Protein backbone atom coordinates (compact mmCIF):
# COMPACT_ATOMS: atom_id res chain seq x y z
CA UNK A 1 0.00 0.00 0.00
CA UNK A 2 2.03 2.92 -1.37
CA UNK A 3 0.25 6.05 -2.63
CA UNK A 4 1.66 9.06 -4.46
CA UNK A 5 0.63 12.63 -3.65
CA UNK A 6 0.87 15.58 -6.04
CA UNK A 7 2.72 18.66 -4.74
CA UNK A 8 2.44 21.94 -6.67
CA UNK A 9 3.99 25.31 -5.90
CA UNK A 10 2.92 28.84 -6.86
CA UNK A 11 5.00 31.77 -8.13
CA UNK A 12 3.57 35.11 -9.27
CA UNK A 13 4.08 38.84 -8.67
CA UNK A 14 1.15 39.53 -6.33
CA UNK A 15 -1.70 37.19 -7.35
CA UNK A 16 -1.64 33.38 -7.54
CA UNK A 17 -3.28 31.55 -10.44
CA UNK A 18 -0.50 29.36 -11.92
CA UNK A 19 0.46 25.95 -10.52
CA UNK A 20 3.23 23.63 -11.70
CA UNK A 21 4.42 20.15 -10.81
CA UNK A 22 7.37 20.24 -8.40
CA UNK A 23 7.81 16.58 -7.46
CA UNK A 24 6.33 13.34 -6.20
CA UNK A 25 5.71 12.32 -2.59
CA UNK A 26 5.40 8.67 -1.61
CA UNK A 27 3.32 7.74 1.44
CA UNK A 28 2.79 4.21 2.79
CA UNK A 29 -0.13 4.03 5.22
CA UNK A 30 0.70 0.71 6.87
CA UNK A 31 4.33 1.50 7.74
CA UNK A 32 4.22 5.27 8.15
CA UNK A 33 7.21 6.30 6.04
CA UNK A 34 7.04 9.50 3.99
CA UNK A 35 9.48 10.14 1.13
CA UNK A 36 9.96 13.18 -1.12
CA UNK A 37 11.47 13.46 -4.61
CA UNK A 38 11.40 16.83 -6.36
CA UNK A 39 13.23 18.15 -9.41
CA UNK A 40 15.73 21.00 -9.37
CA UNK A 41 14.85 24.58 -10.27
CA UNK A 42 16.05 26.32 -13.42
CA UNK A 43 17.93 29.62 -13.59
CA UNK A 44 14.85 31.48 -14.82
CA UNK A 45 12.77 30.05 -11.97
CA UNK A 46 15.51 31.04 -9.51
CA UNK A 47 15.49 34.60 -10.86
CA UNK A 48 11.70 34.80 -10.68
CA UNK A 49 11.88 33.49 -7.10
CA UNK A 50 14.46 36.14 -6.17
CA UNK A 51 12.31 38.86 -7.77
CA UNK A 52 9.23 37.65 -5.87
CA UNK A 53 11.12 37.68 -2.56
CA UNK A 54 11.98 41.39 -2.89
CA UNK A 55 8.27 41.97 -3.60
CA UNK A 56 7.25 40.30 -0.28
CA UNK A 57 4.87 37.97 -2.08
CA UNK A 58 3.30 34.68 -1.00
CA UNK A 59 4.34 31.05 -1.52
CA UNK A 60 1.22 28.92 -1.96
CA UNK A 61 1.54 25.13 -2.00
CA UNK A 62 -1.25 22.97 -3.46
CA UNK A 63 -1.72 19.32 -2.46
CA UNK A 64 -4.79 17.67 -4.05
CA UNK A 65 -6.38 14.87 -2.01
CA UNK A 66 -8.26 11.94 -3.54
CA UNK A 67 -11.72 15.23 -4.27
CA UNK A 68 -10.29 18.02 -2.16
CA UNK A 69 -7.82 20.86 -2.62
CA UNK A 70 -5.52 21.90 0.24
CA UNK A 71 -3.47 25.10 -0.02
CA UNK A 72 -0.90 26.57 2.35
CA UNK A 73 0.75 30.00 2.19
CA UNK A 74 4.23 30.78 3.54
CA UNK A 75 6.30 34.00 3.34
CA UNK A 76 9.15 33.52 0.85
CA UNK A 77 11.08 36.59 2.07
CA UNK A 78 12.41 34.64 5.05
CA UNK A 79 13.06 31.69 2.73
CA UNK A 80 15.32 33.83 0.52
CA UNK A 81 16.93 35.78 3.37
CA UNK A 82 17.86 32.50 5.06
CA UNK A 83 18.89 29.16 3.54
CA UNK A 84 16.28 27.00 1.82
CA UNK A 85 14.72 25.03 4.69
CA UNK A 86 11.10 23.90 4.38
CA UNK A 87 9.32 21.46 6.68
CA UNK A 88 6.22 19.63 5.43
CA UNK A 89 3.66 17.96 7.72
CA UNK A 90 0.66 15.87 6.68
CA UNK A 91 -2.42 15.75 8.92
CA UNK A 92 -4.45 12.54 8.92
CA UNK A 93 -7.50 11.22 10.77
CA UNK A 94 -7.89 7.95 12.66
CA UNK A 95 -8.60 6.39 9.23
CA UNK A 96 -7.36 7.07 5.68
CA UNK A 97 -8.42 10.73 5.54
CA UNK A 98 -6.32 13.81 4.79
CA UNK A 99 -6.94 17.07 6.66
CA UNK A 100 -4.19 19.31 5.32
CA UNK A 101 -0.55 20.29 5.28
CA UNK A 102 1.53 23.11 6.72
CA UNK A 103 4.90 24.40 5.52
CA UNK A 104 7.15 25.72 8.30
CA UNK A 105 10.59 27.34 8.10
CA UNK A 106 12.98 27.08 11.05
CA UNK A 107 14.71 30.51 10.68
CA UNK A 108 11.52 32.58 10.42
CA UNK A 109 13.29 35.94 10.28
CA UNK A 110 12.84 39.29 8.56
CA UNK A 111 16.37 40.76 8.47
CA UNK A 112 16.89 40.13 4.75
CA UNK A 113 20.61 40.54 4.10
CA UNK A 114 21.32 38.91 0.73
CA UNK A 115 20.97 35.66 -1.22
CA UNK A 116 23.79 34.09 -3.23
CA UNK A 117 23.30 31.94 -6.33
CA UNK A 118 25.25 29.16 -4.59
CA UNK A 119 22.57 29.03 -1.88
CA UNK A 120 19.52 28.26 -4.05
CA UNK A 121 20.57 25.09 -5.85
CA UNK A 122 19.32 22.20 -3.72
CA UNK A 123 15.94 21.80 -2.03
CA UNK A 124 16.10 20.99 1.70
CA UNK A 125 12.78 19.50 2.85
CA UNK A 126 11.58 17.03 5.48
CA UNK A 127 8.21 15.27 5.43
CA UNK A 128 6.57 14.23 8.70
CA UNK A 129 3.34 12.54 9.78
CA UNK A 130 1.16 13.65 12.72
CA UNK A 131 -1.50 11.04 13.57
CA UNK A 132 -4.17 11.93 16.14
CA UNK A 133 -3.14 11.44 19.77
CA UNK A 134 -5.26 9.74 22.44
CA UNK A 135 -5.86 11.80 25.58
CA UNK A 136 -5.54 10.16 29.01
CA UNK A 137 -8.41 9.46 31.37
CA UNK A 138 -8.99 9.64 35.13
CA UNK A 139 -6.20 7.89 37.06
CA UNK A 140 -8.50 6.80 39.89
CA UNK A 141 -6.88 3.37 40.32
CA UNK A 142 -3.68 4.95 41.63
CA UNK A 143 -5.66 7.30 43.89
CA UNK A 144 -7.55 4.38 45.45
CA UNK A 145 -4.30 2.53 46.17
CA UNK A 146 -2.72 5.69 47.61
CA UNK A 147 -5.72 6.15 49.91
CA UNK A 148 -5.54 2.49 50.98
CA UNK A 149 -1.77 2.57 51.50
CA UNK B 1 11.87 41.17 82.64
CA UNK B 2 14.91 42.55 80.81
CA UNK B 3 13.83 46.14 80.29
CA UNK B 4 16.05 47.56 77.54
CA UNK B 5 14.75 50.88 76.15
CA UNK B 6 11.11 49.78 76.01
CA UNK B 7 9.73 51.56 72.94
CA UNK B 8 9.49 48.62 70.53
CA UNK B 9 6.78 46.72 72.44
CA UNK B 10 4.25 49.62 72.36
CA UNK B 11 4.76 50.30 68.64
CA UNK B 12 4.56 46.58 67.86
CA UNK B 13 1.33 46.29 69.87
CA UNK B 14 -0.18 49.33 68.14
CA UNK B 15 0.73 47.99 64.70
CA UNK B 16 -0.65 44.58 65.58
CA UNK B 17 -3.96 46.03 66.75
CA UNK B 18 -4.19 48.24 63.65
CA UNK B 19 -3.53 45.23 61.39
CA UNK B 20 -6.01 43.09 63.36
CA UNK B 21 -8.77 45.69 62.95
CA UNK B 22 -8.13 46.10 59.21
CA UNK B 23 -8.20 42.62 57.66
CA UNK B 24 -8.43 43.18 53.91
CA UNK B 25 -7.37 46.68 52.89
CA UNK B 26 -5.37 48.67 50.34
CA UNK B 27 -3.99 51.88 51.85
CA UNK B 28 -1.53 53.29 49.29
CA UNK B 29 1.04 52.16 46.72
CA UNK B 30 4.76 52.93 47.00
CA UNK B 31 6.41 54.33 43.83
CA UNK B 32 9.61 52.40 44.63
CA UNK B 33 9.87 49.10 42.72
CA UNK B 34 9.78 46.28 45.26
CA UNK B 35 10.51 42.58 44.84
CA UNK B 36 7.98 39.74 45.12
CA UNK B 37 9.67 38.23 48.19
CA UNK B 38 8.40 41.16 50.30
CA UNK B 39 4.78 40.51 49.29
CA UNK B 40 4.11 38.42 52.45
CA UNK B 41 5.50 41.39 54.38
CA UNK B 42 3.33 44.02 52.79
CA UNK B 43 -0.15 42.70 52.02
CA UNK B 44 -0.69 40.22 54.88
CA UNK B 45 -4.41 39.76 54.36
CA UNK B 46 -4.97 40.08 50.61
CA UNK B 47 -5.33 36.97 48.44
CA UNK C 1 -32.29 34.22 2.67
CA UNK C 2 -32.58 37.99 3.11
CA UNK C 3 -30.13 39.99 5.24
CA UNK C 4 -30.83 43.42 6.73
CA UNK C 5 -28.84 45.78 8.94
CA UNK C 6 -30.25 48.34 11.39
CA UNK C 7 -28.56 51.29 13.12
CA UNK C 8 -30.29 52.21 16.39
CA UNK C 9 -29.41 53.90 19.68
CA UNK C 10 -28.96 51.79 22.84
CA UNK C 11 -29.53 54.76 25.19
CA UNK C 12 -32.76 56.33 23.92
CA UNK C 13 -34.04 53.92 21.27
CA UNK C 14 -34.56 56.14 18.24
CA UNK C 15 -32.59 55.00 15.21
CA UNK C 16 -30.17 57.26 13.36
CA UNK C 17 -30.64 58.56 9.81
CA UNK C 18 -27.75 56.44 8.45
CA UNK C 19 -28.48 53.03 6.92
CA UNK C 20 -26.71 51.24 4.05
CA UNK C 21 -28.45 49.30 1.28
CA UNK C 22 -27.91 45.56 0.96
CA UNK C 23 -27.90 43.84 -2.43
CA UNK C 24 -26.64 40.63 -4.15
CA UNK C 25 -26.93 37.54 -1.87
CA UNK C 26 -27.42 37.63 1.93
CA UNK C 27 -24.51 38.85 4.02
CA UNK C 28 -22.26 35.93 4.92
CA UNK C 29 -20.09 37.12 7.83
CA UNK C 30 -18.79 40.27 9.50
CA UNK C 31 -16.05 41.39 11.87
CA UNK C 32 -15.46 44.56 13.88
CA UNK C 33 -12.36 46.56 12.96
CA UNK C 34 -10.47 47.84 16.04
CA UNK C 35 -9.16 50.84 14.06
CA UNK C 36 -11.24 54.01 14.41
CA UNK C 37 -11.75 56.87 11.97
CA UNK C 38 -14.33 59.51 10.89
CA UNK C 39 -14.91 61.11 14.28
CA UNK C 40 -14.36 58.49 17.02
CA UNK C 41 -16.18 55.57 15.40
CA UNK C 42 -14.99 52.10 14.44
CA UNK C 43 -15.30 50.40 11.05
CA UNK C 44 -17.52 47.41 10.26
CA UNK C 45 -17.11 45.39 7.07
CA UNK C 46 -19.17 42.44 5.83
CA UNK C 47 -18.71 39.54 3.41
CA UNK C 48 -21.22 38.63 0.71
CA UNK C 49 -21.59 35.36 -1.22
CA UNK C 50 -19.66 36.78 -4.21
CA UNK C 51 -16.61 36.98 -1.88
CA UNK C 52 -16.50 40.77 -1.68
CA UNK C 53 -15.99 43.09 1.28
CA UNK C 54 -18.55 45.84 1.94
CA UNK C 55 -17.76 48.69 4.32
CA UNK C 56 -20.59 50.23 6.35
CA UNK C 57 -19.01 53.61 7.26
CA UNK C 58 -18.11 54.81 3.76
CA UNK C 59 -15.40 57.42 4.35
CA UNK C 60 -12.35 58.49 2.36
CA UNK C 61 -10.10 58.09 5.39
CA UNK C 62 -11.68 54.69 6.15
CA UNK C 63 -10.77 53.46 2.67
CA UNK C 64 -7.32 55.05 2.93
CA UNK C 65 -6.57 53.21 6.18
CA UNK C 66 -7.99 49.95 4.82
CA UNK C 67 -5.81 50.23 1.71
CA UNK C 68 -2.81 51.06 3.91
CA UNK C 69 -3.30 47.89 5.95
CA UNK C 70 -4.25 45.76 2.88
CA UNK C 71 -2.50 42.36 3.68
CA UNK C 72 -3.38 42.58 7.38
CA UNK C 73 -6.86 41.03 7.68
CA UNK C 74 -7.74 37.35 7.25
CA UNK C 75 -11.06 35.51 7.05
CA UNK C 76 -11.91 31.94 8.06
CA UNK C 77 -15.27 30.37 7.22
CA UNK C 78 -16.48 27.07 8.66
CA UNK C 79 -19.17 24.84 7.14
CA UNK C 80 -20.94 21.90 8.78
CA UNK C 81 -22.73 20.18 5.89
CA UNK C 82 -19.86 20.98 3.52
CA UNK C 83 -17.18 20.14 6.09
CA UNK C 84 -14.76 22.61 4.52
CA UNK C 85 -12.54 25.00 6.50
CA UNK C 86 -11.21 27.40 3.88
CA UNK C 87 -9.59 30.79 4.39
CA UNK C 88 -9.31 34.08 2.49
CA UNK C 89 -7.42 37.36 2.79
CA UNK C 90 -7.72 40.91 1.50
CA UNK C 91 -5.42 42.03 -1.31
CA UNK C 92 -4.78 45.69 -2.18
CA UNK C 93 -8.13 47.49 -2.27
CA UNK C 94 -11.02 44.98 -2.09
CA UNK C 95 -10.68 41.41 -3.40
CA UNK C 96 -10.87 37.86 -2.01
CA UNK C 97 -7.99 35.37 -2.38
CA UNK C 98 -7.70 31.83 -1.02
CA UNK C 99 -4.75 31.35 1.33
CA UNK C 100 -5.28 28.24 3.47
CA UNK C 101 -7.77 25.41 2.89
CA UNK C 102 -8.90 22.48 5.05
CA UNK C 103 -11.41 19.69 4.37
CA UNK C 104 -12.86 17.20 6.86
CA UNK C 105 -14.87 14.13 5.75
CA UNK C 106 -18.49 14.71 6.84
CA UNK C 107 -19.25 10.98 7.05
CA UNK C 108 -16.58 10.39 9.72
CA UNK C 109 -16.60 13.63 11.70
CA UNK C 110 -19.12 16.46 12.08
CA UNK C 111 -18.53 20.03 13.24
CA UNK C 112 -20.46 21.06 16.36
CA UNK C 113 -19.10 24.28 17.89
CA UNK C 114 -16.30 26.75 17.20
CA UNK C 115 -14.98 29.13 19.87
CA UNK C 116 -12.17 31.67 19.72
CA UNK C 117 -10.54 34.42 21.76
CA UNK C 118 -12.44 37.44 23.06
CA UNK C 119 -11.40 40.77 21.58
CA UNK C 120 -11.56 42.58 24.96
CA UNK C 121 -9.01 40.61 26.99
CA UNK C 122 -5.72 41.84 28.46
CA UNK C 123 -3.10 39.65 30.14
CA UNK C 124 -1.27 40.98 33.19
CA UNK C 125 1.40 38.32 33.72
CA UNK C 126 2.99 36.72 30.64
CA UNK C 127 4.78 34.00 32.62
CA UNK C 128 4.78 31.81 35.70
CA UNK C 129 7.21 30.87 38.45
CA UNK C 130 8.65 27.37 38.71
CA UNK C 131 10.26 25.16 41.35
CA UNK C 132 13.43 26.93 42.38
CA UNK C 133 13.26 30.47 40.97
CA UNK C 134 13.37 29.88 37.22
CA UNK C 135 10.68 31.53 35.12
CA UNK C 136 8.33 29.82 32.65
CA UNK C 137 6.92 31.68 29.65
CA UNK C 138 3.41 31.06 28.35
CA UNK C 139 2.10 30.82 24.77
CA UNK C 140 -0.53 33.48 24.10
CA UNK C 141 -2.14 33.44 20.64
CA UNK C 142 -4.58 36.25 19.73
CA UNK C 143 -5.30 34.48 16.42
CA UNK C 144 -6.20 30.84 17.12
CA UNK C 145 -9.43 28.87 16.70
CA UNK C 146 -10.49 25.60 18.32
CA UNK C 147 -13.00 23.40 16.47
CA UNK C 148 -14.92 20.48 18.00
CA UNK C 149 -15.78 17.40 15.94
CA UNK C 150 -18.09 14.53 16.86
CA UNK C 151 -18.63 11.05 15.45
CA UNK C 152 -21.62 10.64 13.15
CA UNK C 153 -22.29 7.03 14.19
CA UNK C 154 -23.59 6.52 17.74
CA UNK C 155 -22.67 3.26 19.49
CA UNK C 156 -22.13 2.00 23.02
CA UNK C 157 -18.37 1.62 22.46
CA UNK C 158 -17.56 3.21 19.08
CA UNK C 159 -17.57 6.95 19.83
CA UNK C 160 -15.21 9.60 18.45
CA UNK C 161 -14.66 12.90 20.28
CA UNK C 162 -11.82 15.24 19.39
CA UNK C 163 -10.73 18.86 19.23
CA UNK C 164 -8.56 20.53 16.58
CA UNK C 165 -6.43 23.59 17.42
CA UNK C 166 -5.80 25.56 14.22
CA UNK C 167 -4.44 29.01 13.44
CA UNK C 168 -6.82 31.18 11.45
CA UNK C 169 -3.86 33.13 10.04
CA UNK C 170 -1.87 30.24 8.55
CA UNK C 171 -3.25 26.73 8.10
CA UNK C 172 -1.40 24.77 10.78
CA UNK C 173 -2.77 22.42 13.43
CA UNK C 174 -0.96 22.96 16.73
CA UNK C 175 -2.50 20.11 18.74
CA UNK C 176 -5.21 17.60 17.80
CA UNK C 177 -6.64 15.60 20.69
CA UNK C 178 -8.94 12.59 20.39
CA UNK C 179 -11.01 10.61 22.88
CA UNK C 180 -12.25 7.01 22.53
CA UNK C 181 -15.33 6.62 24.78
CA UNK C 182 -16.92 10.09 24.77
CA UNK C 183 -20.38 11.01 23.48
CA UNK C 184 -23.23 13.40 24.18
CA UNK C 185 -23.41 17.17 24.64
CA UNK C 186 -19.92 18.68 24.59
CA UNK C 187 -19.20 22.10 26.09
CA UNK C 188 -16.01 24.01 25.27
CA UNK C 189 -14.78 27.23 26.88
CA UNK C 190 -11.74 29.12 25.58
CA UNK C 191 -9.65 31.47 27.71
CA UNK C 192 -6.24 33.20 27.96
CA UNK C 193 -4.30 30.02 27.13
CA UNK C 194 -6.31 27.15 28.69
CA UNK C 195 -9.26 25.30 27.16
CA UNK C 196 -11.95 23.65 29.30
CA UNK C 197 -14.13 21.05 27.58
CA UNK C 198 -16.49 18.51 29.14
CA UNK C 199 -17.94 15.21 27.90
CA UNK C 200 -19.74 12.05 29.04
CA UNK C 201 -18.41 8.49 29.06
CA UNK C 202 -20.52 5.56 27.84
CA UNK C 203 -18.27 2.84 29.28
CA UNK C 204 -18.59 4.04 32.89
CA UNK C 205 -21.62 6.24 33.52
CA UNK C 206 -19.88 9.50 34.44
CA UNK C 207 -18.85 12.93 33.19
CA UNK C 208 -15.12 13.43 32.70
CA UNK C 209 -13.52 16.87 32.89
CA UNK C 210 -10.48 17.50 30.68
CA UNK C 211 -8.43 20.70 31.03
CA UNK C 212 -5.92 21.51 28.28
CA UNK C 213 -3.16 24.09 28.67
CA UNK C 214 -0.50 25.49 26.34
CA UNK C 215 2.96 26.27 27.73
CA UNK C 216 6.17 27.50 26.13
CA UNK C 217 9.78 26.86 27.17
CA UNK C 218 12.18 28.65 29.51
CA UNK C 219 13.47 31.12 26.88
CA UNK C 220 11.35 33.79 25.22
CA UNK C 221 11.09 34.87 21.58
CA UNK C 222 11.16 38.41 20.12
CA UNK C 223 8.37 39.41 22.56
CA UNK C 224 8.02 42.81 20.90
CA UNK C 225 5.66 42.05 18.00
CA UNK C 226 3.60 38.87 17.68
CA UNK C 227 2.85 37.28 14.31
CA UNK C 228 1.81 33.86 13.07
CA UNK C 229 3.94 34.07 9.91
CA UNK C 230 7.00 33.70 12.17
CA UNK C 231 7.37 31.73 15.42
CA UNK C 232 8.11 28.21 14.04
CA UNK C 233 7.66 26.36 17.33
CA UNK C 234 5.23 23.85 18.82
CA UNK C 235 3.96 24.66 22.34
CA UNK C 236 3.65 21.97 24.99
CA UNK C 237 0.12 20.72 25.67
CA UNK C 238 -0.92 19.49 29.12
CA UNK C 239 -4.06 17.44 29.80
CA UNK C 240 -5.70 16.31 33.05
CA UNK C 241 -8.95 14.54 33.95
CA UNK C 242 -11.45 15.07 36.79
CA UNK C 243 -14.97 13.96 37.74
CA UNK C 244 -17.95 16.34 37.92
CA UNK C 245 -21.32 14.90 39.09
CA UNK C 246 -23.62 17.19 37.10
CA UNK C 247 -24.78 18.00 33.56
CA UNK C 248 -23.18 21.44 33.01
CA UNK C 249 -25.94 23.06 30.94
CA UNK D 1 0.12 22.94 45.29
CA UNK D 2 -2.42 20.38 46.51
CA UNK D 3 -2.06 16.61 45.84
CA UNK D 4 -3.98 15.49 42.76
CA UNK D 5 -7.26 13.68 43.44
CA UNK D 6 -10.06 13.08 40.87
CA UNK D 7 -12.96 13.99 43.16
CA UNK D 8 -14.84 17.30 42.90
CA UNK D 9 -17.67 17.88 45.37
CA UNK D 10 -20.36 20.54 44.96
CA UNK D 11 -20.11 22.62 48.13
CA UNK D 12 -23.33 24.33 49.21
CA UNK D 13 -21.39 27.35 50.49
CA UNK D 14 -20.18 28.19 46.96
CA UNK D 15 -23.74 28.72 45.73
CA UNK D 16 -24.46 32.13 44.19
CA UNK D 17 -28.12 31.12 43.81
CA UNK D 18 -29.26 30.93 47.44
CA UNK D 19 -33.03 31.14 46.84
CA UNK D 20 -33.55 32.49 43.30
CA UNK D 21 -33.29 29.66 40.75
CA UNK D 22 -33.53 29.49 36.96
CA UNK D 23 -35.74 26.74 35.55
CA UNK D 24 -33.88 26.53 32.21
CA UNK D 25 -30.27 27.74 31.96
CA UNK D 26 -29.83 28.68 28.31
CA UNK D 27 -26.80 30.88 28.99
CA UNK D 28 -25.06 33.38 31.24
CA UNK D 29 -23.29 36.64 30.36
CA UNK D 30 -20.44 38.10 32.42
CA UNK D 31 -19.62 41.80 32.08
CA UNK D 32 -16.50 43.39 33.61
CA UNK D 33 -17.19 46.25 36.00
CA UNK D 34 -14.97 49.24 36.63
CA UNK D 35 -13.48 49.00 40.10
CA UNK D 36 -11.17 46.03 39.95
CA UNK D 37 -12.73 42.82 41.26
CA UNK D 38 -16.39 42.95 40.27
CA UNK D 39 -18.16 41.10 37.46
CA UNK D 40 -21.86 41.49 36.67
CA UNK D 41 -23.36 38.06 35.95
CA UNK D 42 -26.75 37.81 34.24
CA UNK D 43 -28.33 34.40 33.61
CA UNK D 44 -30.93 34.27 30.84
CA UNK D 45 -33.39 31.57 29.83
CA UNK D 46 -36.88 30.91 31.17
CA UNK D 47 -36.31 33.75 33.67
CA UNK D 48 -33.86 36.64 34.09
CA UNK D 49 -31.56 36.99 37.09
CA UNK D 50 -28.69 39.38 37.76
CA UNK E 1 45.66 56.16 66.20
CA UNK E 2 48.81 57.62 64.62
CA UNK E 3 51.56 56.93 67.15
CA UNK E 4 54.02 54.91 65.06
CA UNK E 5 54.50 53.44 61.60
CA UNK E 6 53.58 49.86 62.52
CA UNK E 7 50.16 50.67 64.02
CA UNK E 8 49.28 52.65 60.89
CA UNK E 9 49.34 49.25 59.15
CA UNK E 10 47.22 47.58 61.86
CA UNK E 11 44.56 50.20 61.21
CA UNK E 12 44.30 48.75 57.71
CA UNK E 13 43.63 45.31 59.22
CA UNK E 14 40.95 46.95 61.37
CA UNK E 15 39.36 48.25 58.15
CA UNK E 16 39.72 44.84 56.46
CA UNK E 17 37.74 43.24 59.27
CA UNK E 18 34.77 45.53 58.66
CA UNK E 19 35.14 44.96 54.92
CA UNK E 20 34.81 41.20 55.36
CA UNK E 21 31.88 41.77 57.71
CA UNK E 22 30.17 43.79 54.98
CA UNK E 23 30.92 40.94 52.56
CA UNK E 24 29.28 38.48 54.97
CA UNK E 25 26.24 40.75 55.32
CA UNK E 26 25.94 40.97 51.53
CA UNK E 27 26.23 37.17 51.24
CA UNK E 28 23.42 36.67 53.75
CA UNK E 29 21.40 39.38 51.99
CA UNK E 30 21.71 37.59 48.65
CA UNK E 31 21.05 34.15 50.16
CA UNK E 32 17.84 35.41 51.78
CA UNK E 33 16.55 36.82 48.49
CA UNK E 34 16.84 40.55 49.14
CA UNK E 35 18.67 41.34 45.89
CA UNK E 36 16.48 40.33 42.93
CA UNK E 37 19.14 39.25 40.37
CA UNK E 38 16.67 36.78 38.86
CA UNK E 39 14.43 36.29 35.83
CA UNK E 40 11.09 36.17 37.66
CA UNK E 41 11.60 39.59 39.24
CA UNK E 42 12.30 41.08 35.81
CA UNK E 43 9.20 39.34 34.43
CA UNK E 44 7.33 41.16 37.19
CA UNK E 45 8.18 44.19 35.01
CA UNK E 46 7.81 43.02 31.39
CA UNK E 47 5.05 44.78 29.44
CA UNK E 48 2.93 42.75 26.98
CA UNK E 49 3.88 43.19 23.32
CA UNK E 50 1.57 44.72 20.73
CA UNK E 51 -0.61 42.52 18.53
CA UNK E 52 -0.42 43.01 14.76
CA UNK E 53 -2.25 41.62 11.73
CA UNK E 54 -5.49 40.64 13.45
CA UNK E 55 -7.90 38.07 11.99
CA UNK E 56 -11.48 36.94 12.56
CA UNK E 57 -14.20 34.57 11.46
CA UNK E 58 -17.07 32.40 12.57
CA UNK E 59 -19.43 29.55 11.64
CA UNK E 60 -22.43 31.39 10.16
CA UNK E 61 -21.74 29.55 6.90
C1 LIG F 1 18.99 20.77 5.65
O1 LIG F 1 18.08 20.25 6.64
C2 LIG F 1 18.70 19.60 7.75
C3 LIG F 1 17.59 19.03 8.60
O2 LIG F 1 16.45 19.89 8.61
C4 LIG F 1 19.57 20.62 8.49
O3 LIG F 1 20.17 20.02 9.64
C5 LIG F 1 19.90 20.88 10.76
O4 LIG F 1 20.85 21.96 10.83
C6 LIG F 1 20.60 22.87 11.90
C7 LIG F 1 21.59 24.00 11.75
O5 LIG F 1 22.19 24.01 10.46
C8 LIG F 1 20.71 22.16 13.25
O6 LIG F 1 20.37 23.09 14.27
C9 LIG F 1 21.18 22.86 15.45
O7 LIG F 1 20.35 22.48 16.54
C10 LIG F 1 21.07 22.19 17.74
C11 LIG F 1 20.08 21.66 18.76
O8 LIG F 1 19.31 20.63 18.15
C12 LIG F 1 21.79 23.47 18.20
O9 LIG F 1 22.54 23.19 19.37
C13 LIG F 1 22.72 23.98 17.09
O10 LIG F 1 23.34 25.20 17.50
C14 LIG F 1 21.97 24.15 15.76
O11 LIG F 1 21.10 25.25 15.92
C15 LIG F 1 19.77 20.96 13.29
O12 LIG F 1 19.99 20.19 14.47
C16 LIG F 1 19.96 20.07 12.06
N1 LIG F 1 19.06 18.91 12.08
C17 LIG F 1 17.72 18.88 12.03
C18 LIG F 1 16.98 20.19 11.94
O13 LIG F 1 17.10 17.81 12.05
C19 LIG F 1 20.62 21.16 7.54
O14 LIG F 1 21.41 22.15 8.19
C20 LIG F 1 19.95 21.78 6.31
N2 LIG F 1 20.95 22.23 5.36
C21 LIG F 1 21.06 23.50 4.95
C22 LIG F 1 22.15 23.79 3.97
O15 LIG F 1 20.30 24.37 5.35
C1 LIG G 1 11.01 41.80 16.59
O1 LIG G 1 9.93 42.31 15.83
C2 LIG G 1 10.03 43.72 15.58
C3 LIG G 1 8.77 44.12 14.85
O2 LIG G 1 8.58 43.33 13.68
C4 LIG G 1 11.30 44.04 14.81
O3 LIG G 1 11.45 45.46 14.73
C5 LIG G 1 11.35 45.89 13.36
O4 LIG G 1 12.41 45.35 12.56
C6 LIG G 1 12.33 45.72 11.18
C7 LIG G 1 13.44 44.99 10.46
O5 LIG G 1 14.71 45.30 11.02
C8 LIG G 1 12.42 47.24 11.04
O6 LIG G 1 12.24 47.59 9.67
C9 LIG G 1 13.20 48.60 9.29
O7 LIG G 1 12.59 49.58 8.46
C10 LIG G 1 13.47 50.64 8.07
C11 LIG G 1 12.65 51.68 7.32
O8 LIG G 1 11.57 52.09 8.16
C12 LIG G 1 14.59 50.04 7.21
O9 LIG G 1 15.49 51.07 6.82
C13 LIG G 1 15.34 48.96 8.01
O10 LIG G 1 16.35 48.37 7.20
C14 LIG G 1 14.38 47.91 8.57
O11 LIG G 1 13.91 47.15 7.47
C15 LIG G 1 11.36 47.92 11.90
O12 LIG G 1 11.55 49.33 11.89
C16 LIG G 1 11.43 47.41 13.34
N1 LIG G 1 10.36 48.00 14.13
C17 LIG G 1 10.57 48.55 15.33
C18 LIG G 1 9.36 49.11 16.02
O13 LIG G 1 11.69 48.61 15.84
C19 LIG G 1 12.53 43.45 15.50
O14 LIG G 1 13.67 43.59 14.67
C20 LIG G 1 12.31 41.98 15.82
N2 LIG G 1 13.44 41.44 16.56
C21 LIG G 1 13.91 40.20 16.39
C22 LIG G 1 15.08 39.82 17.25
O15 LIG G 1 13.41 39.43 15.58
C1 LIG H 1 -36.20 31.77 50.66
O1 LIG H 1 -37.40 32.56 50.46
C2 LIG H 1 -38.42 32.38 51.44
C3 LIG H 1 -39.61 33.19 50.98
O2 LIG H 1 -40.28 32.57 49.90
C4 LIG H 1 -37.88 32.81 52.80
O3 LIG H 1 -38.87 32.73 53.81
C5 LIG H 1 -39.14 34.09 54.26
O4 LIG H 1 -37.91 34.82 54.46
C6 LIG H 1 -38.13 36.19 54.83
C7 LIG H 1 -36.77 36.84 54.92
O5 LIG H 1 -35.94 36.46 53.83
C8 LIG H 1 -38.92 36.28 56.13
O6 LIG H 1 -39.23 37.65 56.37
C9 LIG H 1 -39.01 37.97 57.76
O7 LIG H 1 -40.23 38.35 58.38
C10 LIG H 1 -40.11 38.67 59.77
C11 LIG H 1 -41.50 38.90 60.32
O8 LIG H 1 -42.28 37.74 60.07
C12 LIG H 1 -39.20 39.90 59.90
O9 LIG H 1 -39.05 40.23 61.27
C13 LIG H 1 -37.83 39.61 59.27
O10 LIG H 1 -37.00 40.77 59.35
C14 LIG H 1 -37.96 39.11 57.83
O11 LIG H 1 -38.37 40.22 57.05
C15 LIG H 1 -40.21 35.47 56.04
O12 LIG H 1 -40.85 35.42 57.31
C16 LIG H 1 -39.93 34.05 55.57
N1 LIG H 1 -41.16 33.30 55.41
C17 LIG H 1 -41.32 32.05 55.84
C18 LIG H 1 -42.66 31.43 55.59
O13 LIG H 1 -40.41 31.44 56.41
C19 LIG H 1 -36.69 31.92 53.13
O14 LIG H 1 -36.15 32.28 54.40
C20 LIG H 1 -35.61 32.04 52.06
N2 LIG H 1 -34.51 31.12 52.33
C21 LIG H 1 -33.37 31.50 52.91
C22 LIG H 1 -33.24 32.95 53.26
O15 LIG H 1 -32.46 30.70 53.13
Amino acid sequence: GTVGLLLEHSFEIDDSANFRKRGSLLWNQQDGTLSLSQRQLSEEERGRLRDVAALNGLYRVRIPRRGGYVSSFVPACSLVESHLSDQLTLHVDVAGNVVGVSVVTHPGGCRGHEVEDVDLELFNTSVQLQPPTTAPGPETAAFIERLEM
Amino acid sequence: MKGNVTNVLPMILIGGWINMTFSGFVTTKVPFPLTLRFKPMLQQGIE
Amino acid sequence: GMSSLYVFNPIFGKWSQVAPPVLKRPILQSLLLPVMDQDYAKVLLLIDDEYKVTAFPATRNVLRQLHELAPSIFFYLVDAEQGRLCGYRLRKDLTTELSWELTIPPEVQRIVKVKGKRSSEHVHSQGRVMGDRSVLYKSLNPNLLAVVTESTDAHHERTFIGIFLIDGVTGRIIHSSVQKKAKGPVHIVHSENWVVYQYWNTKARRNEFTVLELYEGTEQYNATAFSSLDRPQLPQVLQQSYIFPSSIS
Amino acid sequence: LIPYSPDVQIHAERFINYNQTVSRMRGIYTAPSGLESTCLVVAYGLDIYQ
Amino acid sequence: LESSSQKFLQGLVYLIGNLMGLALAVYKCQSMGLLPTHASDWLAFIEPPERMEFSGGGLLL
